[PDB]
């Protein structure tokens, strides 16, 4: 994976690349080192995140280093909170045409999720430059 | 006649109104046309007419011919209090400027009318106006500020002070409390949303220089744990927009730091019966956190005194600092690792510079956050708790050896009593970045600082260069004699033989030849390239002499506050009152606003006997009284009644002298038995430590 | 005549005036008159006059002579709409209850309207009468409660339901939510209030016992650090009254543990549309703190079911558990120390008893206040994070190796299926403080238990020894032979040789005989003493035989739950719900309150694929599917419903098992090909764990 | 100290059994078994605290152990809150008769202090049959 373009930036990509699927493939986390489970690998390609390259290899995330981090950025970045309504004022975009990740798990939202959001009232968090929502996973009490 | 049958007027219209309806005695007529067309937005779109369609002069005189009169002038009240409503629905609903320009005229005409500063307007008519304003488009506002930054300053005045005074009459009308806000209240916000217009109107019709811009300040890398998720998420490559900005500013391309000379004088648009009632924890949810009918008016800082500024970045760095409170407690809960929720700082008193720089320096490098903590301060040999005295403490002892001759960092100039930067201090850009980093600490953790510098190191930490106007506070005998050279009316080439070429004189004493152009020497001075000599020679010793001296300087201050809205909030000359305090010192003030505690109350005895003995104290006593128990001279931001001191009783009559807890600003007084010994023992007090 | 000089009535005199008003057509000065001397508080604490002075069974007849038609009875619901407004406020700010007792007439003789039963004084008259009922005195409600103890069932019924459908009105009649709250619904909180009244009438009113009282739980200690703090306040002689009680309860010296048969069952108390619509986060905020409008439901824990109790009970050891987050976070911040927040439990499984007793008694010593953290579970070898699902594992476990037959601890009966206390245990006072605190942790942590026992143990554990009545349930057998003794008509003495002298079998086999009286040998059972020796004979083996163990079991249940409202909220046979579940398993209420991740959705070909399964499923087969997910086979309290189950893709098709995520109650369920791979997959799954 | 009533349990009691005054008396914290400073000495004079007896030994309190054992009360030993209205009535006695002491330093509250408790609406505190409020010192911000 020398070349930057070249190497895979998904999951589905990089089983390909490797001649495997994604119910064999083994995987480590970026932060921990340690093996994902198969439920993260999962959740990994389910939430549409990046293939991270360190030292020509490729890692993933698992899932409590991915909340641990996602909740210090949200802690650390926060920069302000926007309405729905506000946010397509400012971008003269609809919110399905925006990118905007669960605020938790960092799974992009589900156009029926910023619905809910419209619906409610409930506000959009900007994180260096990234605005978050919360999925409905990370909604329940 | 009733002129049923007309709906657009015209300057010499109404003058043949006038005139039909002056001598018959009947001004009805005109009342009702009057009040027709001037309560109809789109009647209004086409009265009047020729980036505007709408004739300035000829309105101003349609008034003034025909507001003298005490009958049509009711009308406009009248007609205002009309039209509004239905102009400011129609903007926030049929976004009616978006099909056609021309509607904007209808807010010029309005305007126009003398009677707005009049206060007949300020219960009915004007607030609806002012709501109807600001719900104009950025682009509507656009040509409104840029049409009145063509007025005089007397113009401008006026606009400033009709929205003034409504914001001024709605806050003393109603009353304001922690249970029924201001940022709720539509007719003050509106109003301060109009005050905003005439500001940036002030602000890009004065004196405008775009261009004289530093290099953008080195944005510190974000943790090497934040970089990994943002990898992940794939955002590595698109990086944040930056610090908030109103959107205004990018509209008409011109910020305040531009302006040089407002035709108004900021600090006029301060409204100080605002600033009293004013909640700025709150304040601060809604800068942050949008509402559906809360306002923030951090977004309209220029309207904020000092001390209402202060307060709103006090609670975005309070808020910052909690922050960090809670990452650490993750990091000892997930990770476990120790919980470290200050930014710790161990020092020696006797090499304070070189040990804050190793500690400083190695936080810049592996955890930039840290400096995000509450600053902790201890000395080496001396363990104790640093509740704020340590670190009022280290700020204080910091600033003597940055700014003590020897260590050659800067020259102190007698004249001005200011310090500006050595250009012969080589080899130092290390403390230069410490100096830089313990005034944004000490803004970060609430501590002024003793720091004399000239206005134009606070215009360069913003990203202004230095020019020729800033070369006066710096070096005011070189300006005299630069700005002599210019109005020169003689031959300059022939009576002086400068060049480009300068001498500059080293703390040695050697001087060597600095060359402003590619060879200086060569080339002479003529009238014809003066004007330009004077610019390099200003430009060389305010921006270029000193580059990486200040750029070290200006990177050290800008990783602690690049996430503070201190930029966005204050203007330069602002800085300085933030970074350092107010010189005066009111001890009535102090006196209102001091409690007591151990037993002592306002009317004790001994406590009489005190403020009368500290107010006939001398100004030097009261500055050692006041470094004596709050660690500083000078009074906070505001005044000395800000620092809210406690005298707390401290046993019973001695020959002890008085103590201060000077994190709390708590003086710890014994009771003593007269006015006499208590003088005596506080006099022995302040002048020993 | 109008009799307009009366102000008192009479039994008689009521009688004369309407058989003169009754020939002539005109009942007109009878409605005058009652809506006259009804509406005046004073006048009818005169009326109907003779612990009251009012004639019970005269007004009864009055009622019932008088309200047969359809005027008057109007007139009396109109006379209570004017004098409750003027009785209220009379009782708040007058304290005309404290002048003379007499004044509890005139409520008396209004609940003996048989109307306020019908549905046209739940507008305006009976709510307006339960404001004023709630401002009566302690010591006024003391009387009115023991008059109304001495009504039969029916008449009691009638009283409640009164109440009952006064609040169920207006939970229907308005809207609440988290808006709007109950709380502050003076109505439906007066309604409350008034039902209380009835509730203890129904307690003091029935068969109440309040002799047969367990010793005092043993209160454990404070931490050091506590006891050394009120020594120095002066306090450590004087000691807390205890947990939170009912002002009724002392005021009437009886308490709803002492009622082992009420009149109305204590079920019938529940309202059950106002369960549905109260929010115990915040009612459990008015139930501590107290608000001047806001009302704590669970001050009146009858009406709340099983689930709203469960919820009440759970914030409270949800805030118990934060308040020991912040203090180890202070303990690592002040004194250095090391984040614990959690009370962490290394046992293995194979010695899951001996590891859990070593470790939790050095606990119950040390830092008996860490039995209020979070419980944290790990088995040695395996490491993970414990979110619940090894705490559910843990509490699991330790139930079969306690209750096992082999540990001697209990004695388990084939026909009642259900476990007591091993009297022929010793040296083993230190399991049973186990098993007790092993009940107290999951109750404080939320987690529901697979044990059997009789109501016996649970009425002891409040305190309440057994008795001859709680014999049944533990012992069914020796129930029947000790009533047959009861019932005998012949001579007992005669006919069966038994003394007060009993043989009990122990485990090996070896009977040893025990004496219930001093020498029961001697003494032979007689007719006379045929009662005592039931009564000796049932306090032996249900208290004195398991003195030793149930004194453990007791004070290991205690250091867990004795700050909680447990004791508050929960009656006896309310706690056996509360420890364990329902054993109902409506598999309908979990597929409602199911959700799906992973891109399921409830209308997936393979979700409706596995709950056609699942609904085919067996019982056998849906108690391992509930262990399975979940971690135990009994559902929550309330039903399946409240276990918010979560089944979440896992994958694509495979042959793989779907796997479970217990602490969450999170079903991992691959998308299988087909609905029969689905089911071997998920049986297979089911049947093996 | 071996009577238990005969040794002082008031500062002023023991200074003058060791004939020293509170000026001079030397004391160590119960808690970290550290000297008192003076002005603490003052305060626990102040704070009408009790002398401890440790091994035979009086003991007084530091200012820092003593707020934070009193945040430890505060925080597990909290029982409810009451209006001071609420208080009187259950005591049928005025505030002024009942020792208040401040939740977080341990000053009995003075009668100005529990009277604008009263004023307020501030709600007195229970924690384990302590009634505590908050006085002036620790009232402000
Ligand atoms: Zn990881
Ligand atoms: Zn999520
Ligand atoms: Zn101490
Ligand atoms: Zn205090």
């Amino acid at each position: 994976f020398q070349d930057p373009q070249e190497r895979p930036r998904k999951l589905p990509q990089l089983c390909t690349e490797l001649q495997t699927t994604i119910h064999d493939i083994i995987l480590e986390c970026v932060y921990c080192k340690q093996q994902l489970l198969r439920r993260e690998v999962y959740d990994f390609a389910f939430r549409d995140l990046c293939i991270v390259y360190r030292d020509g290899n490729p890692y993933a995330v698992c899932d409590k280093c991915l909340k641990f981090y996602s909740k210090i950025s949200e802690y650390r970045h926060y920069s302000y909170s926007l309405y729905g309504t506000t946010l397509e004022q400012q971008y003269n975009k609809p919110l399905s045409d925006l990118l905007i990740r669960c605020i938790n798990c960092q799974k992009p939202l589900s156009p029926e999720e910023k619905q809910r959001h419209l619906d409610k009232k409930q506000r959009f968090h900007n994180i260096r430059g990234r605005w978050t929502g919360r999925c409905m996973s990370c909604s329940r009490s | 006649i009733d002129f049923k049958d007309v709906t657009y007027l015209t300057e010499e219209k109404v003058y043949e109104i006038l005139e039909l309806c002056r001598e018959r005695e009947d001004y009805s007529p005109l009342i009702r046309v009057i009040g027709r067309v001037f309560s109809s937005a789109e009647a209004l779109v086409q009265s009047f007419r020729k980036d505007v369609s709408v004739d300035i002069d000829a309105i101003r005189r349609v008034y003034t011919r025909l507001l003298s009169n005490e009958k049509i002038e009711t009308a406009f009240l009248n007609a205002l209090v009309y039209l509004s409503p239905n102009v400011e629905c129609d903007l926030t609903y049929h976004n009616v400027y978006s099909r056609d320009p021309n509607y904007l005229n209808l807010f010029i005409i309005v305007m126009e009318n003398r009677n707005l500063h009049s206060p007949e307007y300020l219960e009915m008519a004007l607030p609806l106006f002012c709501k109807a304003m600001s719900k104009l488009p950025l682009a509507a506002q656009g040509k409104l500020i840029r049409l009145w930054s063509k007025y005089n300053a007397d113009q401008i005045r006026r606009m400033m002070e009709t929205f003034q005074q409504l914001i001024t009459y709605k806050v003393i009308s109603n009353e304001f409390n922690s249970r029924n806000l201001v940022n709720d209240d539509d007719a003050i916000v509106a109003a301060s949303k109009c005050l905003k217009m005439v500001y940036y109107a002030n602000v890009v019709g004065g004196e405008v220089d775009t261009n004289h811009n530093e290099e953008d300040d080195e944005e510190p890398i974000p943790e090497s744990s934040e970089l990994t998720l943002q990898e992940l998420l794939g955002e590595e490559r698109r990086n944040k927009k930056g610090p908030r900005v109103d959107p205004l500013e990018t509209e008409l391309g011109v910020k305040t730091l531009d302006c040089r000379k407002p035709l108004i004088p900021f600090e006029e648009f301060i409204n100080e019966p605002l600033n009293e009632v004013l909640e700025m924890d709150k304040d601060y949810t809604f800068f942050k956190v949008e509402t559906e009918n809360k306002f923030s008016f951090m977004t309209c800082p220029f309207i904020l005194n000092a001390v209402t500024k202060n307060l709103g970045l006090y609670y975005d760095n309070r808020i910052r600092m909690y922050s960090e409170r809670r990452i650490t407690v993750l990091y000892s809960l997930v990770q476990g690792q120790q919980l470290n929720p200050y930014l710790r700082l161990k020092v020696r008193r006797d090499h304070i510079i070189d040990d804050a720089l190793v500690r400083l320096e190695m936080i810049a490098m592996e955890n930039p956050a840290d400096l995000k903590k509450q600053l902790y301060v201890e000395f080496e040999g001396e363990q104790g708790v640093d509740e704020g005295g340590v670190s009022k403490e280290f700020f204080q002892l910091v600033v003597e050896e940055i700014f003590n001759p020897d260590i050659g960092m800067f020259t102190y100039d007698e004249s001005t009593k200011l310090f500006w930067f050595n250009p012969s201090s080589f080899e130092t850009e290390g403390q230069f970045t410490l100096i830089g980093i313990v005034l944004g600490l000490a803004i970060y953790n609430n501590c002024i600082l003793d720091v004399h510098f000239p206005m134009v190191v606070y215009r360069k930490l913003m990203g202004k260069k230095g020019t020729f106007r800033d070369l006066g506070d710096s070096h005011p005998v070189l300006y005299q004699s630069l700005k002599d050279l210019l109005e020169y009316e003689g031959n300059v080439e022939d009576d002086m033989m400068i060049t480009f070429q300068i001498s500059q004189t080293d703390l040695f004493g050697n001087p060597m030849m600095y060359d402003l152009k590619e060879n200086g020497d060569k080339i002479p001075i003529t009238n014809e390239n003066r004007k330009e000599f004077v610019n390099l020679y200003s430009d060389y010793i305010l921006n270029k002499s000193v580059e990486k001296q200040f750029k070290a300087f200006r990177r050290g201050f800008h990783m602690v506050t690049n996430e503070s809205p201190l930029k966005y909030l204050f203007r330069p000359e602002e800085i300085e009152l933030l970074i350092c305090g107010s010189r005066n010192l009111d001890f009535q003030a102090l006196e209102e606003t001091t409690e007591y505690d151990g037993g002592y109350t306002r009317d004790s005895v001994l406590i009489r006997e005190f403020w009368e003995i500290v107010h006939s104290f001398t100004d030097e006593q009261k500055r050692l009284f006041l470094q004596f128990t709050t660690g500083t001279d000078r009074a906070p931001v505001g005044g000395l009644g800000k620092l809210k001191m406690i005298i707390a009783k401290n046993g019973p009559d001695t020959e002890r002298l008085p103590t201060s807890h000077t994190a709390f600003n708590v003086l710890l007084l014994p009771e003593y038995s007269s006015k006499e010994k208590l003088k005596e023992r506080l006099l022995k007090a302040i002048t020993y430590a």
